[PDB]
């Protein structure tokens, strides 16, 4: 089995910051996601780093967030600034490991 | 015939080293296939499996939730 | 003895196809590794490629999947 | 770019198939799929075969259409077997190489 | 244009190693040799040297 | 870098009349040289032959005359 680690919660009125580290399977990471979950609501894709680190995202952050990574440390970063309060939801990072993929607890990001 | 017999012997020590020195290139060159390759063709396969998944995980992303969403969105009627 | 060099002729001669046949396999083992070290530099691009604009697609699409389902909410509850 | 001349469809009530044949590149075969959609409405897939022998279905073409390969022709073969009156659609055969999709024609398969 | 000359590259090294190679042990031990054919050729032409006194002496 | 392999391409025949012809020229030396001696060699020998012989032909005097 391999495991995941979330961080990263946090409130203001603008300073925030989300990582998402492991502690195993260092590196050996193929597509790996981003995800945020509405309360009491579905949950979908946010923002997305692959082998070649290409960048792409979801239309909702176009100009919103720049993702980074490290490979040796395995915690890939993201970067939140000039939010607006509708953007909150609860976020839990996603990795997909020889085909099959793996969640893990899960945070939430609220601004307001 | 001293110095000719003995010119024969001293003349076949050495191509008899280089004939462990060119099969010692070659056993060492050898090896570098027998696993540079064979776990490069490792990375092949688990590189493999994320375009089995994405496909699987695209199929209900894709069909069923546009088979009702846009049934839904059919306020319109 | 006087003949002996005779039999040490052939092995100063046998010892040089020795050296003759083997640097012709070590030709071959060199372009052996060199076009297939081509053939795995286009390989990896030509199936990641394949992949850098498959996550690309795989949110997009999901973009009408999300800034259009934010109206349900209105009717629904 | 890829000339699939697509092929194989119908207008009918028995048996049908949906043969996308090729033009270059017999098995340059990366992801590859197909699309429907229905008319008033945009598009969508059917179901999509990645050239690892590995075939996945969308739930609705579960048990009546069938998606295999053929490399030694690279003409993927889609049957259209147990023809529903749902499996009324418009279709078209699709691909990927170099990055830059391509695209063909398809044809109208209207079974009730 | 890069595979034109690179065709050549691996062409004309090869043939240049061939070279370097086939000469080196070319020259190498036939000078070995001659050096010694030398050598051991020159130590009994004195041997006629000492003799033709020798033969001069009796005769 | 393809001009980088260009480059190398004059050093490479630069490096033949160099080295490449050094060695061939002192081939031309060795071969030359082996004649001289090798045919001195068989020169050398007819010239020991005719006085070795001479030598037991000359000498044999020694002992026969000493009986008279």
């Amino acid at each position: 089995e391999v495991q995941l680690q979330e961080s990263g919660g946090g409130l203001v009125y603008d300073s925030l910051r989300l990582s998402c580290a492991s502690s195993r399977s260092i590196d050996g990471i193929n597509i790996m996601r981003w995800y945020r979950q509405a309360p009491g609501k579905q949950r979908g894709m946010v923002a997305v780093v692959t082998g070649w680190g290409s960048t792409n995202y979801v239309d909702s952050v176009k100009g919103r967030f720049i993702i980074s990574r490290d490979s040796a440390k395995d915690t890939v970063y993201l970067q939140m600034n000039n939010l607006k309060p509708e953007d909150t939801a609860v976020y839990s990072c996603n990795a997909i490991y020889r085909g099959s993929e793996y969640w893990g607890q899960g945070t939430q990001v609220t601004v307001s | 015939l001293a110095k000719s017999a003995v010119a024969q012997e001293k003349a076949l020590k050495r191509a008899e080293e280089r004939a462990q020195q060119l099969r010692a290139r070659l056993d060492a060159m050898q090896e570098a296939q027998d696993q540079v390759r064979r776990d490069h063709e490792a990375k092949i396969a688990e590189l493999q499996a994320t375009i089995e998944r994405l496909t699987s995980e695209a199929a209900l992303a894709e069909g069923a939730l546009e088979a009702a969403r846009r049934d839904r969105s059919r306020l319109q009627m």
